[PDB]
């Protein structure tokens, strides 16, 4: 259990950093292509944004 | 009122003789072209 606990905290790391770079890939692609001002599109308002 | 109609019979013949001249060109223009596009560089900067 406690390996378990070591290595899955770890593992969820990882996977929120890969979480983390797929929505900065997709910001960056929108704001390049719309030309909207740096910083304004975040990750909260990224569903209002889109529609 | 004013009226354009009388300008267009005024100038019909030459309105056909430009068709008839025009077959082989692409009426209208874009709004992108510039003589000075082909040599330009564009920049882009993100600051935060």
């Amino acid at each position: 259990i406690f390996a378990s606990i070591v290595t899955f905290s770890i593992y969820g790391f990882k996977a929120t950093f890969n979480y983390e770079n797929c929505l900065k890939k997709v910001s960056l692609l929108l704001t390049n292509t719309f030309d909207l001002e740096d910083g304004f599109l975040t990750a909260s308002n990224l569903e209002q944004v889109k529609g | 009122n004013m009226n354009v109609r009388p300008l267009l019979n005024y100038f019909e013949p030459l309105f056909t003789w430009l068709k008839d001249q025009n077959k082989n060109s692409f009426v209208g223009w874009s709004t992108d072209w510039s003589p000075y596009a082909d040599q330009s560089i564009k920049v882009r900067i993100s600051l935060k």
